[PDB]
C-alpha cells in the first residue's frame, strides 16, 4: 500500500 | 555498494532508510528520472526485507516502480482537478 505523500528521498549526492 | 542484512543490523531505522535509498536511489533514477526523489521515498515506507529483495530482483523493483507512478500520478492529478 503506497503513499503518495511520502517524503522525498534525498541522496548524499551532488545536485546540478 | 551490494548491501547485506549485517549493514543495517543495529543501525538507527532511519539510517537503515537511508542506507536502502542510496542503493534503490540511480535505479529509480534511471527508470523515472523526472520522479526518482518521490518514487525512492514512498518505496522506502516498505518492510526493509521486501527492500533488501527488490534490489535483488529487477522484475520486483520494476513492478513495485510501475504501480508507485500510478498511484503518484493519480494523486496529482485527482488534486489538481480538484482545484482546477
Ligand atoms: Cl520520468
Amino acid at each position: 500500500n503506497l503513499n503518495p505523500n511520502a517524503a522525498e528521498f534525498v541522496p548524499g549526492v551532488k545536485y546540478g | 555498494s551490494p548491501l547485506t542484512a549485517s549493514m543495517l543490523a543495529s543501525a538507527p531505522p532511519q539510517e537503515q532508510k537511508q542506507m536502502l535509498g542510496e542503493r534503490l536511489f540511480p535505479l529509480i533514477q534511471a527508470m523515472h528520472p523526472t520522479l526518482a526523489g518521490k518514487i525512492t521515498g514512498m518505496l522506502l515506507e516498505i518492510d526493509n526485507s521486501e527492500l533488501l529483495h527488490m534490489l535483488e530482483s529487477p522484475e520486483s523493483l520494476r513492478s513495485k516502480v510501475d504501480e508507485a507512478v500510478a498511484v503518484l500520478q493519480a494523486h496529482q492529478a485527482k488534486e489538481a482537478a480538484q482545484k482546477a
